[PDB]
């Protein structure tokens, strides 16, 4: 029965569509869901807003009264404009009588706020399309109905809050720079008689809502009207005194007064400058004496949640940081200002020890703002001693870990600026919580953590001599809470809180040898301990460490017989025996940026034979026994003995880039043999066993081997300085091991890896390579290609590393595509277009981007066969594939270099840099400019794409388009109005003119 | 839970088997209990998600189940459950439980069959 | 005790894949985006008794809107969702907020910047702020990892219930039926393990 409805041959049953909605809202599962799909067809019919007047009229059912205005809005915005005058005139009277009769019935009012609000937006799309040319006495009847009822005048308070909206909040992506820049004006034009109905009603209005939709509407108009009519007027005195004392109206007002605080007022002003003061004075003391003292506890109040108290309070942090962020200066130098400047930091005092994470960051944003300014401004820091003494407690005990990366910088930041201001009180704060944890009051994980943190965070910030004796007397404290604590979880909490703090002062590990010392060997200890975290934490230290600390291990120290690093690689087996195997890596990285400090070659490359010297040796007992049967790879075991070595290497590497070489160099043969031997046993194993062998434990350990040779060699190519030495010894083993074994396994068994390594080698010595540049597009490019273009889902890292490896080669080896034989440059345009047409953000942006350079590229080899020939075969097909991304809705994202693009092919035609016709001979006279063409060709393309447009719209946009076709911005501007005016009927073509 | 004793727990990833969509879909990932009853001294697999605590596996370890491998993996198990009343009424599912290690996967395989003898008595 | 709560944000964002993680404990990798609006059942268990969402799953693509704001109507709470990885998904939270708060003028709402799981992130937490002149509460989420899974919800029960305190607990876990295997149904459980044994478990890389 529902199904009704959707049957426009007959006359709609109102009691139906009021069942079919009703069962939508109120209804469940099954039925619920097809009433869902009725109402959205029937909403969808292009004849349903025929319905409308009749469905308002005689639905008893609010709900199908708001899909009702839901259809007419659909019709206002996109077809009023093909509506005879009469029908608009129509529709305008039944849309405000609807508004004026629910306003005139009380109970309705109260009960049904959204529909009449539903009513108000869908009269403010009228406006948009009809106001003030077609309806200039629109804002005389509003201000003159709103004397006639309290309920009519608060609905057309609301009216000109969404109005205000739609013209200067909303209208940047929904209209026009011509229709925006119109209704602006004419809002601009009437807002001296807004204001004053405005003003008379919060000067002498009772009702609590009246007032409340008044001051919503003032909010709106704060974004774009001149500052006199806030200071030129009582306006400023209502809100900072009578409007903050009703609870009713505080909320807004405060939002109103933040918004005050953001005007443009004049800067050389005294009456302005008490004014601007008087406000702040003036909401304050009503803070004070209404809602809460200075000393009130707002953590708790907020904790508590009791009615609107946390909106509140997040309004008042807003408030005080958006006003003192411009004002307290003003506040600083009066003397009689003095306690009203601190009374307002010490509200945000109070404001900063609320546990709510992003009101904290609000209030944190504030406190940098300020420390900053006391750090560099004359005399100013000795005004706030007591704010930021408050301030150094508040920081240190909401210290989060580093991982926490944008709010641990700010809290370092603002901790840092504290700490130079008053470095003896931060340490005594520092202190005495230390002692705090010491004697068990304020002993936690939590609060040990938070303060070892904080600790951290100041390094640097202390004199040498001041930050010495500071951190022997934290390890001294850190050390006996240590042995006082009972328990492996409690000891190794502190132990890695000791070396979290040891880690973050390297300046101290420097300047102490033996201390350094002790504690890398207190750390090889830990590497040892199986109790959860400590081994992980051991490692990081180490490597945080060595990272500050690496001269100090490559040196001879004073009493040492050898520098440190000789003494680690001496005992690495011992060392490292307990650690997993990423442990064990990050340990040969750390030891990979200390031999990379040894600047003499002979000892730098002893230290790496050293170093490498157990993965060399299990290595080689692997090629010898793997060369003497090549069956002991299909051992579980040695395919990750094998990948732990090849992971070593790149750790190693990873840490000392150009300085690996010679033990890229020792194992370089074997590495590419290995490549081969795992490569025939996964094209074999997939053979024998189907696709699914490509999810087996044994074939992904075998492909894991080929993906981490492949990354070793991208890891040294990135970093190499001898590039003679890459293209003569590493690439053409390289290309022989990997493409062939690429372009003959089965999509499903090839290495996105692969074509990630050939980027790297086209970036680095693809000028070099011209051949070998040639051979990788042979081996990867159609089967890639095949790969990727059924669909945008199927194989997304190969479809990323694709395009990221022609975008290089189109840079660095353009001659490769040069090479290619037609059908193949043909695919290679199709690669680029299919590129254009994924939302992934990676590949459509290097999509846009191949295309810029392929043209760039083309317009290098000036007036020669292959250039005229690419613009004869490709211009149009680059210049309506860019259009059909542009204007489908599809891909806003690309829009930027969409235009550039864009910009790039029409200024090619103005400035006649193509030397042949781009037409067809007999197409147009045979003398015709390819500006006259290309001027035909897209407005053709446009008016069959978008039929809808008339021939002067088109024509008027294109005219802009060549106009603009050097100046990016106002082309892009062009661009945006034309999105606006495809998606309505009856756009205006001289908005195309706009300047 | 506050009538059973806890046997073994170990962090895992459960999957049930959509048989009409010929995949693996994840039911939850927690801490998998084996906890036997005071009373009846019966061992359950009882195994609550991340987060919510929801239970996402409530099924006595039955004698007559048996841990298969999965293709895919060396630290998962795969068996039929008869009677699972996770989400209320007991319904039958495929699982396949995935674990941080082998070794952990052979373990939860260890105490499986000692849970599987002890509801044998 | 149920409350209606509306899920709005850009196409691909991860609402329903966040909302299908709650009710089922799986992980959808597929976008099949939304038409108009999906309505499923989701109960919490809490220290105050169990909550009931009524989680309207709309549209974010403007050609599958169907109703768009018609789904916000008695709306108590919401979410706002966008994509850390997606920019323009954040540059459209203004525009999904401004159409919510017209039909839903006093509703608890979260914003949720998702997939926080992605290494390369675009929209820094930086610069996400639009929350706080409109006292949304914000969470960094993540459908995938789980990362404050719960966070939104247990939000918005403390707000709903009107109890700061409140905590999500374990429903207590019945004792589970002992069963007898079906002998005609033993030839059909041999096939359908076989079928499971030799489908590969996804995400053999990940931790769990
Ligand atoms: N990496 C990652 N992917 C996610 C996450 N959440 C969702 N996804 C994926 O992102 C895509 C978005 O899925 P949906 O949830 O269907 O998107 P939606 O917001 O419902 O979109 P519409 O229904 O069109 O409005 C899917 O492929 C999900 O698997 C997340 O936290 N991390
Ligand atoms: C990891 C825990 C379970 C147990 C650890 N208990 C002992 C560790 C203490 S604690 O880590 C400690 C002990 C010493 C000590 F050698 F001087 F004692 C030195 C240091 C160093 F090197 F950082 F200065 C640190
Ligand atoms: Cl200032
Ligand atoms: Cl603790
Ligand atoms: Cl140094
Ligand atoms: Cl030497
Ligand atoms: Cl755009
Ligand atoms: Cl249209
Ligand atoms: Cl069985
Ligand atoms: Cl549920
Ligand atoms: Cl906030
Ligand atoms: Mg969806």
């Amino acid at each position: 029965s529902m199904e009704g409805i959707l049957d426009f041959s007959n006359d709609l049953d109102i009691a139906l569509l009021d069942q079919v909605v009703s069962t939508f809202y109120q209804g469940e599962g099954v039925q619920q869901k097809q009433a869902q799909e009725i109402l959205t067809k029937f909403q969808d019919n292009p004849d349903a807003w025929e319905k409308v007047d009749q469905i308002l009229q005689f639905s008893t059912n609010p709900q199908s009264k708001f899909i009702a205005l839901s259809i007419l809005d659909k019709l206002i915005t996109r077809k009023w404009k093909l509506l005879p005058n009469d029908h608009r005139i129509g529709i305008r009277n039944f849309v405000v009588g609807m508004i004026i009769s629910m306003c005139q019935d009380d109970e309705v009012f109260k009960t049904q706020k959204n529909l009449i609000n539903k009513s108000d937006l869908t009269l403010v799309q009228i406006l948009k399309q009809e106001w003030p040319q077609n309806w200039p006495e629109f804002i005389p009847e509003l201000i003159g109905s709103s004397s006639s009822s309290v309920n009519v005048c608060e609905n057309n308070m609301i009216v000109l809050k969404l109005l205000s909206e739609e013209v200067f909040d909303f209208s940047a992506e929904q209209m026009t720079q011509a229709k925006a820049l119109h209704l602006k004006n004419s809002m601009s034009k009437e807002f001296e008689q807004i204001f004053k109905l405005c003003f008379q009603v919060l000067e002498q209005g009772s009702s609590s809502s009246l007032i409340v939709a008044t001051l919503e509407s003032l909010l709106r108009y704060l974004h774009w009207i001149p500052y006199r009519y806030i200071y030129e007027t009582n306006i400023l005195e209502l809100l900072s005194t009578k409007f903050m004392t009703s609870p009713d109206t505080r909320a807004i007002t405060l939002k109103c007064l933040t918004e005050v605080s953001n005007l443009k007022i004049p800067q050389d002003n005294d009456l302005i400058k008490r004014q601007t003061v008087l406000f702040f004075q003036n909401t304050l003391q009503q803070i004070a004496t209404s809602v809460m003292p200075v000393t009130a506890d707002l953590k708790a109040t907020y904790a508590n949640a009791n009615g609107n108290d946390q909106s509140f309070l997040q309004d008042l942090a807003m408030f005080l940081t958006t006003y003192l962020a411009r004002n307290r200066a003003l506040l600083e130098s009066d003397e009689s200002l003095r306690e009203l400047l601190l009374n307002a930091h010490q509200y945000l005092i109070q404001l900063s020890k609320i546990e709510e994470r992003e009101l904290f960051k609000t209030t944190l944003d504030y406190w940098h703002n300020l420390v900053a300014d006391l750090f560099y401004e004359p005399l100013k820091k000795h005004i706030y001693e007591e704010i930021c003494s408050q301030l150094r407690l508040v920081i240190i005990e909401n210290m989060v870990r580093p991982e926490e990366i944008q709010l641990y910088k700010s809290e370092r930041e603002v901790l840092v600026y504290l700490t130079h201001l008053n470095v003896i009180d931060t340490e005594e704060i520092m202190i005495s919580k230390l002692a705090r944890q010491i004697d068990g009051s304020e002993w936690s994980w939590h609060n040990i953590n938070t303060l070892s943190w904080a600790i951290g965070s100041i390094s640097g910030t202390m004199s040498e001599d001041t930050e010495k004796r500071f951190v022997v007397t934290v390890i001294k404290d850190l050390l006996g809470l240590t042995e006082q604590k009972r328990g492996k979880d409690n000891k190794a909490v502190v132990a890695r809180d000791i070396m979290y703090v040891v880690g973050e002062y390297p300046r101290f590990l420097k300047a102490h040898w033996n201390f350094l010392r002790t504690v890398i060997l207190k750390l090889f200890e830990f590497m040892h301990e199986t109790h959860e975290g400590v081994q992980d934490m051991a490692c990081d230290t180490f490597i945080k460490i060595v990272q500050k600390c690496k001269y100090h291990f490559v040196i001879q120290q004073p009493r040492e017989s050898e520098p440190f690093i000789q003494t680690i690689i001496r005992d690495i087996q011992k060392t490292t025996a307990d650690l997993q195997p990423q442990q064990v890596h990050t340990f040969y990285k750390a030891c990979g940026i200390i031999i990379s400090e040894e600047r003499s070659v002979a000892e730098r490359n002893r230290l790496l034979s050293d170093l490498m010297q157990l993965p060399n040796m299990a290595w080689d007992t692997i090629v010898e026994q793997s060369t003497a049967n090549p069956t002991l790879l299909l051992d579980s075991e040695t395919v990750k003995i094998i990948a732990n070595i090849i992971k070593t290497n790149v750790a190693v590497c990873t840490s000392m880039g150009a300085d690996f070489y010679p033990q890229l160099g020792h194992i370089y043969y074997n590495m590419l043999q290995l490549y081969r031997a795992v490569s025939s046993m996964i094209s074999t194993q997939v053979a024998a066993e189907g696709l699914i062998a490509t999810k087996t434990p044994k074939v992904r350990g075998l492909r894991t081997i080929k993906k981490e040779i492949l990354k070793l060699v991208e890891t040294y190519i990135s970093k190499a300085r001898n590039l003679d030495d890459v293209v003569k010894v590493l690439v053409e083993p390289l290309l022989n091991a990997v493409l062939e074994d690429y372009m003959n396994n089965v999509p499903d068994a090839r290495d996105a890896e692969v074509l990630n390594c050939m980027t790297t080698v086209v970036e680095k010595v693809g000028h070099m390579i011209p051949q070998g540049v040639i051979l990788i597009l042979q081996s990867v490019f159609e089967c890639t290609l095949d790969m990727i273009n059924k669909d945008f889902t199927e194989y997304p890292e190969h479809r990323v590393e694709f395009y990221k490896l022609l975008k290089v080669i189109n840079e660095k080896s353009f001659a490769a595509f040069l090479e290619l034989p037609p059908a193949a440059f043909k695919l290679f345009v199709d690669a680029i277009c299919w590129a254009f047409k994924h939302n992934n953000r990676d590949v459509e942006v290097n999509g846009l981007q191949i295309a810029l350079d392929l043209v760039k590229n083309i317009e290098r080899m000036g007036n020669v066969p292959f250039a005229n020939e690419f613009h004869k075969n490709y211009f149009f097909i680059f210049v309506s594939e860019t259009f059909f991304v542009l204007t489908d809705s599809d891909h806003k994202s690309g829009f930027s270099k969409q235009a550039l693009l864009l910009m790039k092919l029409i200024s090619l035609v103005y400035d006649n840099k193509i030397s042949v016709p781009l037409y067809q001979e007999a197409e147009v006279p045979q003398g015709t400019s390819n500006q006259v063409y290309l001027s035909q060709y897209l407005a053709n393309m446009l008016s069959n794409a978008f039929p809808h447009l008339t021939s002067e719209q088109i024509a008027s946009f294109l005219s802009a388009l060549t106009k603009q076709c050097k100046d990016l911005v106002v082309f892009k501007g062009t661009l945006r109005d034309f999105l606006v005016q495809i998606k309505e009927v009856g756009g205006d073509p001289t908005d195309y003119l706009f300047a | 839970e506050e009538d059973e004793e806890v046997l073994y727990k170990v962090r895992a990833k459960l999957f049930r088997f959509d048989a009409d969509a010929k995949e693996w879909k994840e039911r939850g990932t927690g801490d998998c209990k084996f906890l036997k009853n005071k009373k009846t001294n019966k061992v359950r697999i009882l195994m609550r998600r991340d987060k919510t605590l929801k239970i996402c596996a409530n099924h006595i370890i039955a004698p007559e189940y048996t841990l298969k491998p999965n293709v895919g993996s060396d630290r998962s198990w795969v068996y039929a459950c008869t009677a699972d009343i996770a989400e209320g009424e007991a319904e039958a599912f495929t699982f396949a439980i995935r674990f941080g290690s082998k070794e952990n996967a052979d373990k939860f395989k260890e105490e499986f069959e000692k849970a599987q003898e002890i509801n044998k008595k | 005790v149920q409350f209606k709560l509306v899920l709005v944000g850009d196409g691909g964002t991860g609402k329903t894949t966040f909302v299908k993680r709650h009710l089922t404990g799986e992980f959808e990798k597929k976008y099949v985006a939304t038409l108009g609006v999906e309505v499923h059942p989701l109960v919490f268990h809490t220290n105050r008794g169990p909550i009931k969402f009524n989680v309207w799953d709309t549209a974010g693509l403007e050609k599958f809107g169907g109703l768009r704001d018609g789904y916000y109507i008695q709306a108590q709470c919401a979410i706002i969702m966008f994509d850390v990885t997606s920019r323009v998904t954040y540059k459209n939270v203004p525009n999904w907020h401004r159409d919510l708060v017209r039909v839903c003028e006093n509703i608890p709402i979260v914003l949720c910047g998702n997939k926080v799981d992605i290494k390369d992130r675009k929209v820094k937490a930086k610069s996400i702020v639009f929350h706080r002149k409109k006292n949304l509460q914000y969470y960094d989420i993540s459908a995938k990892s789980n990362y404050n899974f719960e966070k939104p919800f247990l939000w918005l029960a403390r707000k709903l219930i009107g109890d700061p305190n409140l905590e999500f607990v374990a429903m207590p876990a019945a004792a589970p039926p002992e069963v007898v295997m079906d002998p005609a149904l033993a030839a059909q459980y041999e096939h359908d393990l076989e079928v499971a044994q030799t489908t590969a478990l996804p995400d053999e890389d990940d931790d769990l």
